[PDB]
């Protein structure tokens, strides 16, 4: 049990690092997604804005 | 069973369903807008048992049913349950069939258009009514009370409308539609009775609380004074007997609930109360209108039947209003059921027989026609 | 005798097995749930003598047999002995082969599932019954009693379940299973009779005490008052004649046995009794159910035979029950036989002929099928 | 034995009590809310033996005790028994006299007034506490989690209160009190373990099933698929060891229990579940509040430790929520100990020293004062 | 240790499940960030390419 525990605890803590690494990567991907969404938004809106202003001429 | 093709008149609200025929002075029958369904697994065989129960059936067998109201603060969403309510209202109570009678239904002036379109669609497509007419509750409220000029204060179960009408004309910019109603009072009372040690959270419990409210509640002319004594002595308490024999003794909750009408913050609402909405709807009208509207604040709908409500609102409006001018509330005994009466008045006017959507125009245009034909 | 392929009905407890043909108002055969076995060495030859005896055979030759029953606290533990009991009951007494008749067996809703699977398997594999159904004992008790609504307090030999039903629907969250039944009441009496100088420990002796209980005991409307007199005066002792011509007299012990129903602590149980479970099953039912169940609490099964129990129970429930409401216990003549009678009523309904597991569905799925097909 | 006159923190619920000293990060005295009493007749003399046992004493000697809980569904029903729990917790385990340690107690926002005033009275009149405070569990949960905004799901043994807070302010109109809690989940498990052949009804049995639930049960993210395999194979079964060396093996009951949180009908409750109530607590708040409450769904108290529950809830709310919106659950490992932690944070806060009711104000006003001074 | 193991195993399993949930959420973020970029810069950058033509004339 000490060995199985060391493995369960080691695997748990390691896997917990995989949890925090995947989680961190998810947050970073979300910050990137957001930034991407923000740029998308900003561009579509900048164009739609400018286009509305410039629909005429 | 009628000997004439009189219009049928019905107010299908979030609370009660009122119905009768045009030309009468009262609904012939009134029951809750409820369709109930079993929340349990059956074990006995050959017991009959419906998939759903309607109106008084829904309440009579409610011990094992969950009860739903198809109308949500004035709008119909569960049209299938309402088809059942209408069928019951017409055939098992009035003993009429819409197929042989034109039908009048009613809604508030700022009620979403979807309500008028769906009511029109179902009465023409599932009941084959020869004609339809969706009336304005404010119009009907003043017809029943006897006014062409005044403020309709229709403070019932669904929504309070607050609309000024002058010489038969709407003054729509001054309408103060408010999300404060008799339905919120039932839920608020369940919460303050929980504070007293009697928790209420289920349908049966909600129906018990609605009964407590309807029989024990009032608002009072002076809230703080009524509160100070109710909170200090048993002399202002009143008991209520529950369906299962339990007894609940209620003190200041008896009025603290209803007081939400004047203090909406009790239920988390951003509002100054029904007396201020009445006041502002008049103040937004021209000064040659205001003199007639302040003298004719007109009650319709439930909650207007609470002791101290006409005096409470008149006092607050008068306090906010200028001097010399007279401020008055009209609060006739034909309360809570007066809009139905107004429906009878409208349905039977000779000047109204050209206002009907017929079942010709309806099929050529579809239900959206109500938006152009009624008002 | 039967002239039609009607369903067979058979109620099976830790006490007795009742059986007959669906459509009647009584079982046509009743046998003890007993299989007897000799515990002696034979010396004479050409004496016949069976390896095992069943039902009435088990009791008639019991002088040298050990007697065992197959059902414990509601479940079958010995399927082989149930097959012998049913084989004898159906083929020798009722003179019917189940191969040509659907069969209805019973249990309360919380009965461990293995019991329903065994009832289904024995009848399909050893009797080749064309169809099966397992019904709820509370369902059958209400049919026998003329009710669709009520609480069935099945105070039988094994277990008491006290199952509430409203409009034919289960209210399973409120079933208050109790580990107190007639078999435990017999054990109490054997210990108290030992205190009086009469030890009863062997099979013949255990059967005597069970017989004493059934014929001499009563609940006592007032336990303490009945005891104050019974403990002071011999005029309240009842004389029971033992099989060998000797007699035993029983005094306050006459009521202290059934008192365990109101005092389970008498047998070491952590419970107040059958009236407490009657009260708790109703207490957990919906507030709009309670009024109909309180006016219709139903006795079912045995131990209800106590001419002291009818008033004892209504007094005990009324004492806990709400005011205003009518509180009543139904103690029908269809007692000790109500499940069988209800079984006949269910089995013979036209609305029940679609409820059968056929001997097609059974073999394709196996006996676990009863868990999906019956309830 | 403490080196400072720091208020105690005592989160006393219907299940367990977590007590300790304010300013620390964990409780020091953790006891079940149990007072035990012997249910047997003594034979030996000079055996000591208490009239009542408390906390761990009640469980250690439970073999012959009936165990009762003084707190039910969020309130104290037996304050004398709470004085016994408190005396032990304070003087024997925490080793502190309340006379120099004000003590913070906890309650739910819509908890009956009687409970908050009775707790105040006992600490002032029996323990002579110099000051008192009764805290909202939602407040404490948000402090522990590092938030001023969120929905606190305090899903413990008694009541799930579903209460929203925004920028530190209560939004009481949106509190969804729910009659579904950990105690009901235990009762459900006792009933379905009965179906498997292992009935549990007595005190020892009730304590075992609660322990089984805590150790074996889970929700996962998909009930129907989890049930399809759990009901078909031993591969999803887990064995539990009973105190006498015997074991019970449990299959889909392992998840069917806590599934009642998403399916309350399993215990006869008229509810759509905890995710519907979480959703309504968010939805019933203003539109510019909703976004912050969706992003701060806070798990607190018991049952938050069922595997898959933090994600199960985020999924179930997301399913009801508008698209685009981010729904997020806050579920730290400090789950369930977060109320205690918040109690420590609030009690020791310099900004909250004036919030303590002193034993001056208490006697002048009486115990009802807690209702006006704490929030 | 049996309990520490079951608990560590719960933690290991938790972490395996948490990792699984995050394996799913990382892939969802990997696919959502991908999809958002793939559709967002591809569309809005395309919209700016279209600007090159849209604003001609």
């Amino acid at each position: 049990l000490s060995d199985k525990l060391k493995e369960a605890e080691t695997r748990a803590e390691f896997a917990e690092r995989s949890v925090t690494k995947l989680e961190k990567s998810i947050d970073d991907l979300e910050d990137e997604l957001y930034a991407q969404k923000l740029k998308y938004k900003a561009i579509s809106e900048e164009l739609d804005h400018a286009l509305n202003d410039m629909t005429s001429i | 069973d009628e000997d004439e093709t009189t219009a049928l008149v019905c107010d299908n609200g979030s609370g009660l369903v009122k119905a009768g025929f045009a030309g009468d002075d009262a609904p012939r029958a009134v029951f809750p807008s409820i369709v109930g369904r079993p929340r349990h697994q059956g074990v006995m065989v050959g017991m009959g048992q419906k998939d759903s129960y309607v109106g008084d059936e829904a309440q009579s067998k409610r011990g094992i049913l969950t009860l739903k109201y198809p109308i949500e603060h004035g709008i119909i969403t569960n049209w299938d349950d309402m088809e059942k309510i209408w069928h019951h209202t017409f055939y098992n109570e009035l003993r009429v069939a819409p197929e042989e009678h034109p039908t009048l239904l009613t809604e508030a002036p700022l009620n979403p258009k979807a309500n008028r379109e769906k009511m029109t669609q179902i009465m023409f497509e599932t009941f084959n009514v020869p004609a339809m007419y969706v009336a304005i509750q404010a119009v009907l409220s003043l017809y029943a009370s006897g006014r062409t000029t005044g403020i309709v204060l229709d403070s019932g179960d669904g929504v309070t409308h607050n609309v000024p009408i002058y010489e038969g004309y709407a003054l729509p910019h001054a309408i103060m539609r408010l999300d404060l109603a008799g339905r919120d009072l039932t839920d608020y009372l369940m919460k303050i009775l929980t504070e007293r040690g009697y928790s209420f959270v289920t349908t049966a419990e909600r129906e018990i609380v609605r009964d407590i409210k309807e029989k024990l509640c009032y608002v009072a002319l002076d809230f703080e004074n009524e509160m100070a004594t109710a909170a200090s002595s048993s002399s202002l308490e009143k008991s209520y007997e529950l369906p299962d024999g339990q007894v609940i003794t209620i003190g200041n909750e008896r009025f603290r609930c209803p007081e939400t009408l004047f203090q909406p913050s009790f239920i988390g609402m951003e509002s100054a109360g029904i007396h201020e909405t009445t006041y502002n709807s008049i103040m937004k009208c021209d000064i040659d209108i205001r003199k007639d509207l302040y003298a004719n604040n007109v009650m319709s709908g439930g909650t207007t039947m609470y002791p101290g409500i006409a005096d409470r609102m008149q006092k607050e409006i008068t306090a906010l209003a200028p001097s010399t001018m007279k401020i008055k509330i009209i609060a006739p005994p034909e309360r809570k059921y007066s809009v139905w009466i107004g429906g009878s008045i409208l349905a039977s006017l000779s000047t109204f027989q050209q206002m009907w959507i017929t079942k010709q125009e309806y099929d050529e245009a579809g239900p959206s026609i109500v938006h152009r034909k009624c008002f």
